């Protein structure tokens, strides 16, 4: 029951650590 | 300003990987400027609207 995150061209392969940095700030409210 | 290109933009972008890797090698072995700018403009982020400008910026370091 959560909104969809903004991928912003940040693929996440299975069993692989990745870093997502979205320019938006609204997501910080969700965090 | 002529920007003619081929329709199949599938393998033409491959050379961009080699160009950026060469730029990385130059900056690592020959540090002239701060490396933050390269992180800011990442090819994977897709924000590169005009690859000609990125190529010029990379060559500008030469």
């Amino acid at each position: 029951h959560l909104p969809l995150i903004a991928i912003t061209r940040n693929p996440v392969f299975p069993r692989f650590i990745k870093i997502i940095e979205v320019k938006n700030k609204k997501l910080v409210e969700l965090l | 300003v002529v920007h003619e290109d081929f329709q199949v933009t599938e393998e033409v972008k491959a050379l961009t990987a080699e160009i950026v890797k060469t730029i990385r090698d130059i900056i690592a072995l020959n540090p002239l400027y701060r490396e933050s700018v390269l992180q800011m403009m990442q090819a994977g982020q897709r924000v590169v609207d005009n690859p000609i400008y990125l190529s010029d910026m990379g060559a500008a370091l030469t």
